[PDB]
RNA sequence: UUGACCUCAAAUCAGGUAGGAGUACCCGCUGAACUUAAGCAUAUCAAUAAGCGGAGGAAAAGAAACCAACCGGGAUUGCCUUAGUAACGGCGAGUGAAGCGGCAAAAGCUCAAAUUUGAAAUCUGGUACCUUCGGUGCCCGAGUUGUAAUUUGGAGAGGG
RNA sequence: GUUCUUUGUAAAGUGCCUUCGAAGAGUCGAGUUGUUUGGGAAUGCAGCUCUAAGUGGGUGGUAAAUUCCAUCUAAAGCUAA
RNA sequence: UUGACAUUGUGAAGAGACAUAGAGGGUGUAGAAUAAGUGGGAGCUUCGGCGCCAGUGAAAUACCACUACCUUUAUAGUUUC
């Protein structure tokens, strides 16, 4: 990113030839894989959905998705949590009910 | 691998189809002892995990546990002392329901060093989990180079210290500045800062 | 996509039986409320001519009623101010400028109740004319919420081409997406339902 | 009818192992009161004594889901400094750390997650002899609801 | 130091390219109950209810939306001085 | 003791929203008349029925996107008690 060369400014630092080596292998741990992609999405054919996942689908259907994630901060936890929970059901709603 | 499919399929319990042979099995060890041995492990994906070879010396166990709080066992409620000192029914513990329930099955079998375990089923009066045990009495575990420390007087009942996975996240045996105060040996270390040390020459 | 299905492309014009020039609607998706600020009410600016013939009343003084008769419609001048005042309403819309505020207080008795007069909320008043006229004629669609959430406007014509009007509903795919205010809900671009006035509806 | 499989049994069958002691030092859970605040109810004492359970000669721990914001350091501990500070608190009495710097001391790693599948190649016990902490023939069973080989992110493997 | 069996159609190490590349779930977190603490919109820890994902998740000592950078890899274990 | 939730499930009736396609009726006086009612409309169509350049009102009809107000009007799946 470079640095200002003095002691303050916006980059806080030294001037330095920066060397940066080959990344570690602890950087894709989020990566998902054909081995797991598949298997998914093959029981969760088999197990599906519940209770709440039943009605948090009607709730979008039905409502909206600010009122769906204002449920399911309340169901789970983050609302950054919410975001990718809803996300989910989405591609199940429109790639199931009219594909 | 079935590891694969039954580890991602013990994720989804909130689904009908765990809900109902959870309902059968549930029963079942409600129709049994409180504690008795299992024949066969019903999750070897997450006991092979912990450390599960299928032969002579591996012990399954099955624990029938209570749940609540633990309430003070003074007579009437007979306390003495201070309001705050004062509490009866929110009392709790400083252990787990899985942790303590390994503590009894090693004053029953204490030929075998316990390894660890795993929740298996709970309704609200009970609580369920599957234990596994080694013995380092059989020559087929006293050898080889993946036991032999288990035969050694230093792993002897690591449930009853705390040795094993659930007492180290209770006991806190966790880096970061959250675990500052149990670090490793709370005591050992308030103890620590608690000693008044002097040199030979008063500096 | 776009260069798929018609849309505003190819694929209808296999399927039109008649004679006449007939323009078509874009139905879009959006939920909104009940309320009276959640909605995109603004003027989708469309590049091409719609060919939409709107006759209009544009009365010009000057060297502004001689730019009149090219692009645009009717040619009048400041003297048609005793003009349309009667009953006479053959004109979707007028069109005013700088030496026709003055003459702007004659032409407002029997333009009220529905409102097609030249106020400052719905840009009318121009020095430039023959810059807004590839507006009103080419179609800046006209846009006003009434209850629910859902929505319709105006492209262009089918009778054309095809690279011709694709830019037509391409600065209207982002028109009606971004006064679409932060009061809505999921997907502001979804539910497409494109039907003209004989045949069938083509969706994306 | 004969023979298995699953699960639960019986014996003075075989072969083993457990309890109790001690408890100076270490690892848990439970848990005080006195005292102080010139009273005393939070608080402090104290996350102490006793009590209950577990070890060894040290013991526990440990190779980061860390500490930092450096031209970044780099498992555990101990000592000097930090600093009696940051913070806590009838913001009261009081209580109360850390990264770093210096240094002693210094050690690394292995299991699940993979088709060995052109081959359960792996291991117990009996029994024969022996070179007897152990080697090897022969026979059962374990065990395929998964034992060797290989590989654990710092990678690394199927291929060339 | 002296001496006996060839370890072996054994294995380890490196160089180039391709495909890939699985890293522990009634756990994490959250609300709340209580407790310990230097921990202050909640320091850890246990209870009960809810109940996760994979360009993911933990943490950046003030809660939160929002767009980001750093930084590592829990939910298995073993080791002297 | 009282409320709440977990434990904690299978149905039946009765009221009942909803996702969905058809259908349906509302400004009483004028305009022979069925108006909160917008945009396209001179034609959609082997007819021509209305139209319509025309006309009246607070407001023009088949060609009607339904973008609608509305239906406790019939249902192909779930729902609150």
């Amino acid at each position: 990113t470079v640095k200002t060369g003095i002691a303050i400014g916006l980059n806080k630092g030294k001037k330095v030839t920066s060397m940066t080596p080959a990344p570690k292998i602890s950087y894709k741990k989020g990566a998902a894989s054909n081995r797991t992609k598949f298997v998914r999405s093959l029981v969760r054919e088999i197990a599906g959905l519940s209770p709440y996942e039943r009605r948090l689908i009607d709730l979008i259907r039905n409502s909206g998705e600010k009122r769906a994630r204002k449920v399911a901060k309340k169901r789970l936890g983050s609302f950054t949590r919410a975001k990718a929970k809803v996300e989910e059901m989405n591609n199940i709603i429109a790639a199931s009910r009219r594909h | 691998g079935a590891y694969k499919y039954l580890e991602e399929l013990q994720r989804k319990k909130q689904s009908d189809v765990l809900r109902f042979l959870q309902r059968v099995r549930v029963w079942e060890y409600r129709q049994k002892n409180v504690i008795h041995r299992a024949a066969r492990p019903t999750r070897p994906d997450k006991a092979r995990r912990l450390g599960y070879k299928a032969k002579q010396g591996f012990v399954i166990y099955r624990v029938r546990v209570r749940r609540g709080n633990r309430k003070r066992p003074v007579p009437k409620g007979a306390t003495y002392g201070k309001p705050t000192n004062q509490g009866v029914n929110e009392l709790k513990y400083q252990r787990s329901l899985r942790a303590t329930a390994e503590e009894r099955v090693g004053r029953r079998a204490a030929n075998l060093r316990v390894l660890n375990s795993y929740w298996v089923n709970q309704d609200s009066t009970y609580k369920y989990f599957e234990v596994i045990l080694v013995d380092p009495q059989h020559k087929a575990i006293r050898r080889d180079a993946r036991y032999n420390w288990i035969c050694d007087p230093v792993h002897k009942h690591r449930e009853a210290r705390g040795l094993t996975a659930t007492g180290k996240k209770s006991r806190g045996i966790n880096k970061g500045h959250k675990f500052n105060n149990t670090k490793a040996g709370r005591r050992k270390t308030w103890k620590r800062q608690n000693t008044l040390s002097l040199w030979r020459y008063r500096k | 996509v776009k260069e798929l299905l018609k849309y505003s492309n190819e694929t209808k014009k296999r399927n039109f039986l008649e004679t006449v020039e007939l323009q078509v609607g874009l139905k879009n998706y959006d939920p909104q409320r009940d309320k009276r600020f959640s909605g995109s009410l603004k003027l989708p600016n469309c590049p091409r001519p719609n060919m939409s013939i709107c006759i209009f009343g544009d009365a010009f003084d000057v060297d502004r009623a001689k730019s009149c008769g090219v692009d645009a419609m009717s040619v009048d001048d400041l003297k048609k101010l005793n003009k349309n005042k009667k009953l006479i309403k053959k004109l979707s819309k007028k069109y005013n400028a700088f030496i026709a505020s003055e003459v702007l207080i004659k032409q407002v008795p029997r333009l009220l109740g529905p409102q097609l007069s030249k106020a400052g909320k719905f840009p009318t008043p121009v020095s430039h004319n023959d810059d807004l006229y590839g507006k009103v004629t080419d179609v800046r669609s006209t846009i006003k919420f009434q209850l629910k959430k859902v929505l319709c406007l105006a492209v262009a014509v089918g009778n054309v081409e095809m690279e011709e009007d694709v830019l037509v509903n391409q600065i209207l795919m982002s028109v009606n997406f971004f006064v679409s205010l932060l009061k809505k809900n999921w997907q502001n671009v979804g539910s497409l339902v494109v039907k003209s006035s004989m045949g069938p509806a083509f969706r994306l």
